[PDB]
Protein backbone atom coordinates (compact mmCIF):
# COMPACT_ATOMS: atom_id res chain seq x y z
CA UNK A 1 0.00 0.00 0.00
CA UNK A 2 1.08 3.86 -0.71
CA UNK A 3 1.77 6.91 1.52
CA UNK A 4 1.65 9.80 -0.51
CA UNK A 5 3.18 12.17 1.72
CA UNK A 6 4.61 15.24 0.12
CA UNK A 7 7.24 17.58 2.19
CA UNK A 8 7.81 20.75 -0.60
CA UNK A 9 10.95 21.95 1.18
CA UNK B 1 -19.31 17.89 -3.05
CA UNK B 2 -18.81 15.54 -0.13
CA UNK B 3 -15.98 12.95 -0.86
CA UNK B 4 -15.61 9.75 1.84
CA UNK B 5 -12.38 8.14 2.06
CA UNK B 6 -13.36 4.24 1.99
CA UNK B 7 -11.53 4.49 -1.12
CA UNK B 8 -8.58 6.90 -2.95
CA UNK B 9 -10.28 10.33 -3.00
CA UNK B 10 -9.32 10.78 -7.16
CA UNK B 11 -11.51 13.00 -9.04
CA UNK B 12 -11.33 14.33 -12.42
CA UNK B 13 -8.52 17.53 -13.28
CA UNK B 14 -8.37 19.21 -16.51
CA UNK B 15 -5.04 20.71 -16.92
CA UNK B 16 -3.57 22.31 -20.15
CA UNK B 17 -5.15 20.55 -22.87
CA UNK B 18 -5.97 16.95 -20.74
CA UNK B 19 -7.87 15.97 -18.52
CA UNK B 20 -6.41 13.21 -15.63
CA UNK B 21 -7.66 11.19 -12.51
CA UNK B 22 -5.48 13.06 -9.32
CA UNK B 23 -5.68 12.47 -5.92
CA UNK B 24 -6.78 14.69 -3.49
CA UNK B 25 -4.33 14.48 -0.80
CA UNK B 26 -4.69 16.50 2.47
CA UNK B 27 -0.82 14.68 2.93
CA UNK B 28 1.41 16.67 0.17
CA UNK B 29 2.18 20.88 0.44
CA UNK B 30 2.54 20.57 -3.59
CA UNK B 31 0.52 19.35 -6.34
CA UNK B 32 2.60 16.61 -8.20
CA UNK B 33 1.65 15.52 -11.73
CA UNK B 34 2.64 12.41 -13.76
CA UNK B 35 5.55 13.06 -16.12
CA UNK B 36 3.92 15.12 -18.77
CA UNK B 37 5.11 17.35 -21.79
CA UNK B 38 3.98 20.47 -20.14
CA UNK B 39 5.33 23.89 -22.48
CA UNK B 40 6.66 26.38 -20.91
CA UNK B 41 9.75 27.90 -18.56
CA UNK B 42 10.07 25.62 -15.38
CA UNK B 43 12.77 25.56 -12.53
CA UNK B 44 13.81 22.38 -10.79
CA UNK B 45 12.94 20.93 -7.42
CA UNK B 46 13.06 18.45 -5.10
CA UNK B 47 10.39 16.79 -3.07
CA UNK B 48 10.35 14.48 -0.26
CA UNK B 49 7.87 11.43 0.19
CA UNK B 50 7.83 8.43 3.03
CA UNK B 51 11.16 7.12 0.60
CA UNK B 52 13.34 9.97 -0.05
CA UNK B 53 13.35 12.83 -2.50
CA UNK B 54 12.79 12.59 -6.13
CA UNK B 55 13.37 15.39 -8.58
CA UNK B 56 11.04 17.38 -10.63
CA UNK B 57 10.18 20.89 -12.31
CA UNK B 58 8.07 23.56 -11.07
CA UNK B 59 5.38 25.11 -13.53
CA UNK B 60 4.59 28.07 -12.05
CA UNK B 61 0.78 30.55 -12.70
CA UNK B 62 -0.61 27.18 -14.48
CA UNK B 63 -4.56 26.83 -14.90
CA UNK B 64 -5.91 23.57 -13.71
CA UNK B 65 -9.92 23.01 -12.84
CA UNK B 66 -10.69 20.39 -10.30
CA UNK B 67 -13.83 18.61 -10.55
CA UNK B 68 -15.39 21.81 -12.11
CA UNK B 69 -13.40 24.39 -9.79
CA UNK B 70 -11.08 26.69 -11.48
CA UNK B 71 -7.78 27.44 -9.62
CA UNK B 72 -4.82 28.46 -10.81
CA UNK B 73 -0.84 27.80 -9.37
CA UNK B 74 2.30 25.66 -9.14
CA UNK B 75 2.34 22.32 -10.56
CA UNK B 76 5.45 20.59 -10.39
CA UNK B 77 6.05 17.60 -13.15
CA UNK B 78 7.91 14.37 -12.20
CA UNK B 79 7.97 10.24 -12.06
CA UNK B 80 5.00 10.13 -9.36
CA UNK B 81 2.93 7.33 -9.59
CA UNK B 82 -0.29 9.16 -9.55
CA UNK B 83 -1.34 12.82 -9.88
CA UNK B 84 -1.36 14.69 -6.48
CA UNK B 85 -3.34 17.35 -5.85
CA UNK B 86 -1.77 19.36 -2.46
CA UNK B 87 -2.74 22.10 -0.42
CA UNK B 88 -2.04 24.94 -2.69
CA UNK B 89 -4.95 23.74 -4.59
CA UNK B 90 -6.89 22.44 -2.37
CA UNK B 91 -7.02 25.74 -0.10
CA UNK B 92 -8.27 27.95 -3.52
CA UNK B 93 -11.10 25.02 -4.19
CA UNK B 94 -12.19 25.54 -0.98
CA UNK B 95 -11.55 22.40 0.16
CA UNK B 96 -11.81 21.17 3.96
CA UNK B 97 -11.51 18.06 6.35
CA UNK B 98 -14.81 17.34 8.43
CA UNK B 99 -15.44 15.25 11.22
CA UNK C 1 -14.50 20.44 13.58
CA UNK C 2 -13.79 21.84 9.67
CA UNK C 3 -10.14 21.77 9.03
CA UNK C 4 -8.99 24.01 6.19
CA UNK C 5 -6.00 23.59 4.70
CA UNK C 6 -3.81 26.48 4.60
CA UNK C 7 -1.37 24.94 7.44
CA UNK C 8 -0.41 21.23 7.49
CA UNK C 9 -3.74 19.24 9.31
CA UNK C 10 -1.65 18.01 12.37
CA UNK C 11 -3.50 17.24 15.21
CA UNK C 12 -2.55 15.63 18.54
CA UNK C 13 -2.87 11.55 18.38
CA UNK C 14 -3.03 9.10 21.90
CA UNK C 15 -1.62 6.13 20.92
CA UNK C 16 0.02 3.14 23.77
CA UNK C 17 -0.94 6.06 26.56
CA UNK C 18 1.20 8.60 24.47
CA UNK C 19 0.66 11.80 23.14
CA UNK C 20 1.83 12.59 19.68
CA UNK C 21 0.90 14.90 16.55
CA UNK C 22 0.47 13.31 13.49
CA UNK C 23 -0.61 14.48 9.94
CA UNK C 24 -4.17 14.04 8.51
CA UNK C 25 -3.46 12.47 4.74
CA UNK C 26 -5.71 11.79 3.05
CA UNK C 27 -3.16 10.66 -0.03
CA UNK C 28 -2.17 7.67 2.36
CA UNK C 29 -4.19 4.09 2.31
CA UNK C 30 -1.96 3.40 5.88
CA UNK C 31 -1.44 4.92 8.66
CA UNK C 32 2.55 5.51 9.70
CA UNK C 33 4.28 6.47 12.45
CA UNK C 34 8.05 7.22 13.97
CA UNK C 35 9.98 5.04 15.10
CA UNK C 36 8.05 3.78 19.19
CA UNK C 37 7.42 1.01 20.64
CA UNK C 38 3.94 -0.50 20.63
CA UNK C 39 2.82 -3.72 22.61
CA UNK C 40 2.05 -6.52 21.23
CA UNK C 41 3.50 -8.79 17.82
CA UNK C 42 3.85 -7.28 14.72
CA UNK C 43 4.57 -8.49 10.77
CA UNK C 44 7.27 -6.84 8.94
CA UNK C 45 5.71 -5.04 5.59
CA UNK C 46 6.73 -2.70 3.30
CA UNK C 47 5.31 0.87 1.97
CA UNK C 48 5.65 2.93 -0.74
CA UNK C 49 4.98 6.64 -1.68
CA UNK C 50 7.11 9.33 -3.31
CA UNK C 51 10.89 8.34 -3.03
CA UNK C 52 10.20 4.71 -3.24
CA UNK C 53 9.86 1.88 -0.39
CA UNK C 54 10.27 1.77 3.16
CA UNK C 55 10.39 -0.79 5.89
CA UNK C 56 7.79 -0.71 8.49
CA UNK C 57 6.68 -3.15 11.33
CA UNK C 58 2.78 -3.57 11.41
CA UNK C 59 0.44 -3.77 14.21
CA UNK C 60 -3.10 -4.47 13.91
CA UNK C 61 -5.90 -3.84 15.74
CA UNK C 62 -4.30 -0.88 17.65
CA UNK C 63 -6.58 1.43 19.62
CA UNK C 64 -5.32 4.97 18.84
CA UNK C 65 -7.41 8.37 19.73
CA UNK C 66 -7.64 11.13 17.01
CA UNK C 67 -8.50 14.75 18.40
CA UNK C 68 -10.78 12.95 21.00
CA UNK C 69 -11.95 10.34 18.43
CA UNK C 70 -11.42 6.78 18.78
CA UNK C 71 -10.30 4.33 16.25
CA UNK C 72 -9.05 0.78 16.93
CA UNK C 73 -7.33 -0.63 13.23
CA UNK C 74 -4.15 -0.95 11.56
CA UNK C 75 -0.45 0.93 12.37
CA UNK C 76 2.61 1.06 10.84
CA UNK C 77 5.72 1.74 12.88
CA UNK C 78 8.59 2.80 10.43
CA UNK C 79 11.15 5.69 9.14
CA UNK C 80 8.36 8.08 7.95
CA UNK C 81 9.49 11.28 7.88
CA UNK C 82 6.23 12.48 9.74
CA UNK C 83 3.89 10.60 11.77
CA UNK C 84 0.66 9.96 9.18
CA UNK C 85 -2.81 8.94 9.87
CA UNK C 86 -3.88 7.33 6.92
CA UNK C 87 -7.57 6.62 5.61
CA UNK C 88 -7.99 3.14 7.16
CA UNK C 89 -8.09 5.33 10.73
CA UNK C 90 -9.84 8.58 9.07
CA UNK C 91 -12.61 6.80 7.71
CA UNK C 92 -13.16 4.73 11.43
CA UNK C 93 -13.51 8.54 12.97
CA UNK C 94 -15.93 10.03 10.43
CA UNK C 95 -13.51 12.35 8.19
CA UNK C 96 -14.74 13.65 4.72
CA UNK C 97 -13.28 15.96 2.25
CA UNK C 98 -15.46 18.86 1.41
CA UNK C 99 -15.67 21.41 -1.24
Amino acid sequence: AEVFYVDGA
Amino acid sequence: PQITLWKRPLVTIRIGGQLKEALLNTGADDTVLEEMNLPGKWKPKMIGGIGGFIKVRQYDQIPIEICGHKAIGTVLVGPTPVNIIGRNLLTQIGCTLNF
